[PDB]
């Protein structure tokens, strides 16, 4: 019981600590913005310290440029600095799969998915969650104020956090969405009432964020400096506003209330704020924002949900064609024993859906399980071209001319013309054979 | 900084060098401050170095 | 002559649409995300025009050739034109196939004025969409060397589904160029080309 028990927290904030600087190494090396601009870094198999300490390094440089654009600030805008200093932040992460059982909630980043089975390139960031920062401080039971980020409803469930937890003592926040650093303008803003009210700023919210002589250069700010970044990149914007009655109130209205202080920076910019690797915690709170479809829940692999958004056969269809194209297997396997479907009902083409049944079935990253299971029961031809796309060839076609090995062993296992195909495939279909 | 050193060693399974990797797991879990089992499991992926089951806290913290 | 196309025929022609999407590792070419949007709304675009069109994803060079080959030796006594588009990787006059590269002098080889009789006198539209040239009579092409986040195929759909049987087919084409020609500007002066080897003027009456 000596000085181990309070030691014992060096082990697991050094861990956080060695995670971290993997998502961070891997967006600096392999980020291609991040070279234009130089603040890239070295390639090895596990990122070091070094990584974190380019984080800080960035963050100095980004605040001090802020900092010598302004300077000299106002009384007034001394005031809506510490207003924002001191006001803690609710982080909003969005999505429609099922990320918590009701103890803990645990978010993967895009990156994380992959070791278990464009952008990706310009950033290098996809080891991150993504979090819509609200500026509220009513409370993380409080409801939440804005459900887009960027235009973009993630999800029907908003998994709310606290800048508490102690993994965000790591993280690192942009004005905008990192890749799309363009807040839109006033018509595509999401609470349009409160904007309305305000002509001449409407015009000046359409703009591209950035920092460096390149326009893509998006500001980084690490968690030190979130608080003094946000505020002062504000002023900066408030300042060469013309609009008269926008600019009083942030001074008065906005300073006093929490949703009017959000609406403001949530008009202004997009905050985005990321997390490395994992975001996994007890202490969170989950609102459903709106209700779920039935697509929502199918591409996210939300299957508790996807049993009551069924409730007739015709649902189940239209949710067994979606599992189809997007290519998840479990979703088609709940829909398999609690609706019992027939040959025909998967016979025609359902509105939307710009693909026949063969060809879905054969397309590329299509399911063998989706499709072992579906000529096991028989519900489609085995042989039948299609007739609409890709017309006069066979299901083993496409499994040959993506080089699909598996595809191509299960269609001959049930019993596909080696002889049907074109003359663009013709004897390949022995080397993926064994 | 220099202190990071002596941390892993206040509670090393042997003396010097080698700590056991379960240990760590269960340290987390319970021990310490209160962590989420879930992350556990990633912080041990990136920390074994040698990739089957043991602890280099003195190699580790040199290499980063 | 009327100065206009005779389009005072059954079916109004083929439409050919190729969507290489995916690309084989020997290429060394990367997956065109979103090229099935486009080509979802190309189709059902020409398919309001008029046309019978056929889709075709991910096409081999031999595939891609014997396609149009077997398609300008079809008989288009009862079709008023004919229109190709195409949706993959480019360069310079080639245009990616899933396993390699052909040019777009191949692809439009047997459509010349001899070796397509049914289609003599007819017009040939060519509708390219190369990310990153052959004169002959009553020839098409609309060549987009401008990858999107695609900005081209959206600003002509965009204006076939809204004037497409009520303009000239230049008129449709020119408005397509100052709609791509506003997004260099939004960012959310690089042009498409028209060479165009038209005689008459191009109507879309049934």
């Amino acid at each position: 019981l000596g000085s181990g028990r309070p030691a014992a927290g060096k082990i697991g904030a050094f861990l956080r600590k060695a995670v971290a600087a993997q998502s961070y190494g891997l967006m600096f090396a392999n980020g291609k913005l991040f070279e234009a601009t130089g603040d890239a870094l070295e390639k090895r198999g596990q990122y070091g310290f070094s990584a974190l300490q380019r984080l800080d390094g960035l963050s100095r440089r980004n605040l001090a440029a802020v900092e010598a654009r302004l300077g000299a600030l106002d009384s007034a805008e001394r005031g809506l600095k510490e207003r924002i200093m001191t006001g803690a932040w609710h982080f909003r992460h969005q999505s429609n799969a099922a990320l918590d059982d009701g103890k803990t909630a645990a978010i993967a980043s895009n990156h994380l998915l992959a070791r278990e089975s464009g952008d990706k390139a310009l950033l290098s960031n996809h080891d991150f969650v993504f979090f819509g920062v609200e500026f509220s401080g009513r409370g993380k039971q409080d409801k939440p104020l804005n459900h887009k980020h960027s235009t973009m409803d993630f999800g029907a469930n908003a998994y709310v956090v606290p800048d508490t937890l102690p993994a965000c003592r790591h993280g690192y926040l942009t004005l905008t969405d990192h890749f799309f650093n363009r807040v839109p303008g006033g018509r595509e803003a999401e609470h349009q009432d409160f904007v309305g009210s305000f002509p001449q700023m409407g015009a000046e919210t359409g703009r591209w964020i950035h920092e460096g002589k390149y326009r893509q250069n998006a500001p980084i700010f690490n968690y030190r400096d979130m608080k003094a970044a946000v505020a002062l990149h504000l002023i900066e914007f408030l300042r060469d506003s013309k609009d008269a009655a926008f600019k009083a109130y942030v001074f008065d209205q906005a300073m006093q209330s929490g949703q009017a202080l959000d609406r403001v920076l949530n008009s202004v910019f997009q905050a985005e704020f990321h997390i490395p690797r994992l975001m996994a915690t007890t202490d969170y709170a989950k609102h459903p924002l709106r209700p779920m479809l039935l697509k929502e829940a199918v591409d996210s692999v939300n299957l508790p949900a996807l049993s009551g958004l069924v409730s007739s056969k015709g649902d189940a269809v239209t949710a067994m064609w979606h599992a189809i194209d997007k290519g998840k297997d479990a979703v088609a396997a709940h829909l398999l024993g609690n609706w019992r479907f027939e040959a025909g009902d998967f016979a025609s083409a359902p509105p939307g859906f710009y693909h026949e049944l063969n060809y879905a079935l054969s397309e590329h990253g299509a399911s063998v399980y989706i499709l072992d299971q579906f000529l096991s029961r028989g519900w489609a031809a085995v042989n039948a071209p299609f007739e609409h796309v890709n017309s006069g060839e066979t299901m083993l076609d496409n499994a040959v001319k993506y080089g699909n090995r598996e595809m191509a062993a299960a269609l001959i296992k049930h019993g596909a013309d080696r002889n049907l195909l074109s003359e663009w495939n013709g004897g390949k279909l022995d080397a993926l054979l064994a | 900084e220099e202190e990071i050193r002596e941390a892993f060693r206040v509670f090393d399974k042997d003396g010097n060098g080698y700590i056991s990797a379960a240990e760590l797991r269960h340290v987390m879990t319970n021990l310490g401050e209160k962590l989420t089992d879930e992350e556990v499991d990633e912080m041990i992926r990136e920390a074994d170095i040698d990739g089957d089951g043991q602890v280099n806290y003195e190699e580790f913290v040199q290499m980063m | 002559p009327t100065y206009q196309y005779n389009m005072n025929f059954e079916k109004l022609g083929k439409c050919i649409i190729i969507n290489n999407k995916n690309f084989d590792k020997v290429t060394g070419m990367g997956v065109r995300n979103g090229t099935d949007k486009d080509a979802e709304a190309l189709f059902k675009c020409f398919r309001s025009l008029g046309f019978d069109v056929i889709v075709y994803n991910d096409c081999s060079c031999a595939k891609m050739q014997d396609l149009l080959k077997k398609a300008s030796e079809e008989d288009h006594t009862n079709a008023a034109c004919f229109a190709c588009i195409l949706l993959s990787h480019g360069e310079e006059n080639v245009i990616y196939g899933k396993d390699g590269v052909t040019p777009i002098k191949d692809l439009t080889a047997h459509f010349r004025g001899d070796r397509c009789k049914t289609l003599l006198e007819k017009p040939k539209l060519f509708f390219i969409q190369a990310a990153r040239i052959p004169v002959e009579a009553d020839f098409l092409f609309a060549y987009s060397t401008v990858p999107g986040y695609s900005w081209f195929v959206q600003a002509l759909c965009s204006i076939l589904e809204e004037h497409g049987k009520d303009l000239e087919i230049m008129q449709i084409l020119t408005r397509v160029n100052d709609r791509v020609a506003r997004h260099f500007e939004s960012q959310s002066k690089q042009i498409p080309c028209v060479v165009s080897m038209l005689t008459k003027e191009l109507y879309f009456s049934q």
